[PDB]
Parts: C-alpha cells; structure tokens; sequence
C-alpha cells in the first residue's frame, strides 16, 4: 500500500563532488526513513536511520534530510570507493510494513580513458570438446558506453555473443569489458579471419583486434 | 500510598559518570508514570519489553533507576544490542531488557566555558562488559606484548578519558542526562505499584 | 552480534525450502524483530516476512498468500519457509535484525521497530528445472597481441556452470593486483559462463607463473589451471 519513489536510476560526480538521491514516500512515514548502501555481493551497510542521523562509523559527507513524504540523501566530498547502489527505506508504523525504495547508483565521473583491447583465440583443449569460443577483452575504459563487433571474415556477428561489464574499479575508477563469441568448432574452421571492432568516446577511430585461425 | 521518589533520581543537581553510574533502588511506594512520558522535557523517551500506558496498571518487584550523563550521539547506545564504547566498556543492557530509556539534553548544567572534565567515560577494557555491570578499575590499562606495573608508558594507557562540554559543542556533543528504568519480577513480594 | 544464513539450494520449481537464520553473539529476546529481505539478481530489496518476539506474531508479504512461513525454532534460530516456488522467487535471501520499542504519542502507545542494523551475508535460492553442471575451465594465452605497453593480458574462461556461485583465485591469493573477474551472464544453452583475466608484466610470463583456482561449490569442483603464453 506504501511505495517509495527512488530517483534518479543513476547519480554521476567527480571526485570530491556532491551527489543527491530522492526518496518519495506516498504518505507520511514520519521521520522514520532510512538509507542504505550496497556493493555487490555484499549485504546492506546502514547509513543513516530516523532519517537524519548518522550510523556510527559513517563519514559525515553522508547527510540524510527530510520528513513526511520526502527525503533526500547527500553525498558531498565524493570518494572513489562511493561508487556502490544505495536504497531508501521506509516504516509506516500503522502498517508494521517495510518498503524499499528502487535503488540508485552513483558513479565517480572521471577523465576518459581509451580501452585496452586484446584478443584470445580459442583454446585447443576446449575445441576438443567440440566448440569454440573467441574472448575480446575490453581493459581499463571510462566512459561505460561501447560498442563490440565481432567480424568474421569480415561478416559482421550477431546472436551468438555475451558481454558483460565489471564494476567501477575503486582505484581507477574505470571499467572493464570482456566479449566472448561462441561458434561450434565445425563453424570455426570454416573461416579464417576473427575480428573484434572496439568503437569507444576515448577512441578517434574503431580500433580492430584480429588474428588468424591457424597461425600464431 | 507514599509516592515512588522519582524526583530525587530526574531532578538530582549532579548526576554521575558513565563509568561509574549511580542506581538507586525504589520500592514500597506507587509510581506515576504519566508525568514521566507525557512531558516534552525527555529528547529520548523509549520502553523496551513494556508499555508505557500499562506500566501504571503493573506491579513489579524491584524498579532500578539508573543515572548518568553522556554525550548527545552516545544516546542510541543505551538500547539492547546496541555497539559502542559506552555500550561495550561503560554500561550494557541485556538483550531481554524490560524497562525505559529516558534522556535530556543538561547542556545549560553540565557544560561550562572553557570546558567541564568531571564526566568520564572508559575508552579500553579486555572484555566487553556483561549487562548491568560496573567498573570503577582507573589501572593502567595494557595494550601491548610489554608488561606494566602501574606506571604510565609507551604501552601503558589510563583507560579513562573525560568529555570536553562546552555550551558551544554540536548537539552530537552535548551533555544529555540519562536514566534507565529497569522493572523486575521476582518470586519475591511486589512493592512497587502503579495507579489502579 | 552476528547473522548467518543457511538453506540456499537450486529446487525445482513448485517444492517447497526451509531456510534458516541463526543468531551468534545474542539472542532472539522480546526486544528484536527479524525480516527476511529478498533481492533478485539485479534488483532491488523487498521485504517477504517478518516475526515480532515481542508479541509472538508475525507480519507477510502482500504478494505472499499462505505461501510464506517464519517460524521461531529456537532463541538463536528463525526459519522461512516457501511454497510453490517459481522463478519469481529466484533471489538472494538475507535476514535482518531490528530493535523493537515503545513509545508514548496522541493516539496512545506505539511500538516502532524502524530500520535494519545487523544483517547475514545472504543465502541464493535458485528455482529452476536444470540440473547443477560443474564448470568448464579453459585457458586465456597470453600472447603476443595480449601485450601492449610492456604488459601482458591473461586469464580463464569458465564456461558451461549451474548454478552461481564460482570463486576465482589467482596464484591462490598471491596475485590480486590487475584481476579483472567478470559478472556472469546466462548463455543461451540455458548456463552460465564467466572470464577472469588479469594484466601482469610481460617480462614475468617465461619466469612467473599464472594459475587460475575456480571454485564451484555447489559441484565441489575445484579446479586449478595454468596459463602460459602459447
Ligand atoms: C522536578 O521538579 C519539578 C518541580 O517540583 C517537578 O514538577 C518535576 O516533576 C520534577 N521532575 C521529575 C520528577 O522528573
């Protein structure tokens, strides 16, 4: 019967900048809000409870402010390891009922930083089994955003690629990408040429990392 | 019906230190509680285990009132299950405590220009304290390989720092002046009594 | 002053599992509540049930009908129980603790039990037909196109695995500076398959060596693999 309106979906801040997450409550919970943070992997670390008061341990760049039916949390003095999802929860006392607010994720703005991008071809020991997968490893980027093309022979690929995206590193603050195409080893002989087309903000033109199967 | 005397315990002149915090006992008399949480005196004012409405319509065999002072953020840690050096070091309370917390901000009495050191709080002690326990050691406490023999050193600390209150400290660090009701049942004979 | 979980399991769908929360370092008196939060892989937290010692009652999920059973089985123990599991309650479960007190207002006397301190690193309930398949672990050469700049990119492929989690190590712990371990993805064969790679000098590769360590738990599969340049 209680939402929390979370928003928005994504906060972005250098370092040392202030970032500001609303929380909406549909109707009035009082002062008792709080806000939590998360990293991946990891439980809920409490932030700030009653809506304004600060956990202990928790650095004071953390403020929590609000009532009735609207919060906001601020993050001034933005440090690299900020970069983590963070929630607002609610408590209507009348209903003994605890609903969590969407969820945000902040992340450490920085300088644009140009990938690193290396190719692996397929493992022997993997096409003995009998299939064949190209790995193209995107290193150390920022922004998030880019696009891989995998071209065989010069064919462009589709439906038998994956990606996926690490977490903003907390010393770089920078990214990692790593695509992987998947093709039955009958496939992969049949064609020579793989190709792992990188179009990226910090690249001036596509970067193309190729090899040939067969040669090395 | 004698009246329970609440008033010496919330309107005592000076109130003691954390480390060493006073607990009078009050029986045979009738307490009203509605005085207590109807005024807007308390910043905190929170019952563990009972309600407040029906503490008057209770009898209990021993009531423990519980005084001391702390520092405005320390206040959350007179709570069960609470973490801190007050609550580890200086007074615990049980995880099946019954009773009330009650707490004001004394900055007007126990703060003074320049500073008031007389409240003093434990920052270090081998093992966390057990619930409603009391130490009043002040030995040199021991953090190292080294040994000691009462005497202050590299690793030999005095376990026992006092709050700096001065009027103008954040509300976090002002003077907040707590007692703890702790209401008890025995087998033994109820003395303690509310209203009706 | 701790939460442990316990009971997370691939089931199929439509059983029923018992997951357990035990309390270390205090017990479950009056003055605590205990909340079972649930959060789906790349979603946000929802609260499924909750028991208040206090009162010896309890409080469920408006999307749980009967479903759903929290249980006090011992002072340091509390269960939940789901039924007619579906792939809506494929997630992450943690219990949390909160303090639960009174206070007096105008409508009369309230008891307030506001936010979650103390939580369990969480248990993953996985509900589908498939079946736990042990990773396969395939090497990344570091070759001559993997160096730029005086340093060299390697790493292991783990490939075909049901269900998360996998553990991957290098060099058992030596060697975590640079090691890049990427989130899985579920492949279209309906698994899950996942890359560690890691940038070292180039000068090392004929003289250090590269072991990846992959830990599947649930198939108790621990499997070490070398990589050297091809
Ligand atoms: C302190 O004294 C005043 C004045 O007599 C009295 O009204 C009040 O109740 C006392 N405070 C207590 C009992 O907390």
């Amino acid at each position: 019967d209680i939402v929390m309106t979370q928003t928005p979906a994504s906060v972005e801040a250098a370092v040392g900048g202030t970032v500001t997450i609303k929380c909406q409550a549909s109707q009035s919970i009082s002062k008792y809000l709080a806000w939590y943070q998360q990293k991946p992997g990891q439980p809920p670390k409490l932030l700030i409870f009653e809506a304004s008061t600060l956990e202990s341990g928790v650095p004071s760049r953390f403020k929590g402010r609000g009532s009735g039916t609207e919060f906001t949390l601020t993050i001034s003095d933005l440090e690299c390891a900020d970069a983590a999802t963070y929630y607002c929860q609610g408590y209507y006392y009348s209903s003994h009922s605890y609903v969590f607010g969407g969820g945000t994720e902040v992340v450490v703005k920085r300088t644009v930083a140009a990938p690193s991008v290396f190719i692996f071809p397929p493992s022997d020991e993997q096409l003995k089994s009998g299939t064949a997968s190209v790995v193209c490893l995107l290193n150390n980027f920022y922004p998030r955003e880019a696009k891989v093309q995998w071209k065989v022979d010069n064919a462009l690929q589709s439906g038998n690629s994956q990606e996926s995206v690490t977490e903003q590193d907390s010393k770089d603050s920078t990214y990692s990408l790593s695509s992987t195409l998947t093709l039955s080893k009958a496939d992969y002989e049949k064609h020579k040429v793989y190709a792992c087309e990188v179009t990226h903000q910090g690249l001036s033109s596509p970067v193309t990392k190729s090899f040939n199967r067969g040669e090395c | 019906t004698n009246l329970c005397p609440f008033g010496e315990v919330f309107n005592a002149t000076r109130f003691a230190s954390v480390y060493a915090w006073n607990r009078k006992r009050i029986s045979n008399c009738v307490a009203d509680y509605s005085v207590l949480y109807n005024s807007a005196s308390f910043s905190t004012f929170k019952c563990y285990g009972v309600s407040p409405t029906k503490l008057n319509d209770l009898c209990f065999t021993n009531v423990y009132a519980d005084s001391f002072v702390i520092r405005g953020d320390e206040v959350r840690q007179i709570a069960p299950g609470q973490t801190g050096k007050i609550a580890d070091y200086n007074y615990k309370l049980p995880d099946d405590f019954t009773g009330c917390v009650i707490a004001w901000n004394s900055n007007n009495l126990d703060s003074k220009v320049g500073g008031n050191y007389n409240y003093l709080y434990r920052l270090f002690r081998k093992s966390n304290l057990k619930p409603f326990e009391r130490d009043i050691s002040t030995e040199i406490y021991q953090a190292g390989s080294t040994p000691c023999n009462g005497v202050e050193g590299f690793n030999c600390y005095f376990p026992l720092q006092s709050y700096g209150f001065q009027p103008t400290n954040g509300v976090g660090y002002q003077p907040y002046r707590v007692v703890v009701l702790s209401f008890e049942l025995l087998h033994a004979p109820a003395t303690v009594c509310g209203p009706k | 002053q701790s939460l442990e979980e316990s009971g997370g399991d691939l089931v199929k769908p439509g059983t029923s599992l018992t997951l357990t929360c035990t309390a270390s370092g205090f017990s479950f008196s009056h003055n605590y509540v205990m909340c079972w939060v649930r959060q789906a892989p790349g979603k946000g937290l929802e609260c499924v049930a909750c028991i208040y010692f206090g009162f010896g009652d309890t409080y469920y999920a408006s999307w749980a009908k009967g479903r759903i059973t929290i249980s006090k089985t011992s002072s340091t123990t509390v269960t939940l129980q789901m039924t007619s599991l579906t792939a809506a309650d494929t997630a992450t479960y943690f219990c949390a603790r909160a303090l639960g007190y009174y206070i007096y207002g105008d409508a009369g006397d309230i008891y307030i039990a506001d936010y979650f301190k103390l939580w369990g690193p969480g248990t993953l309930v996985t509900v589908s037909s498939g079946q736990p398949k042990a990773p396969s672990v395939f090497p990344l050469a570091p070759s001559s196109k993997s160096t730029s700049g005086g340093t060299a990119a390697l790493g292991c492929l783990v490939k075909d695995y049901f269900p998360e989690p996998v553990t991957v190590s290098w060099n058992s712990g030596a060697l975590t500076s640079g090691v890049h371990t990427f989130p899985a993805v579920l492949q279209s064969s309906g698994l899950y398959s996942l890359s560690s790679v890691v940038t070292v000098p180039s000068s090392s590769l004929g003289t250090q060596t590269y072991i990846c360590n992959v830990n599947h738990k649930p198939s108790n599969t621990k499997v070490d693999k070398r990589v050297e340049p091809k």
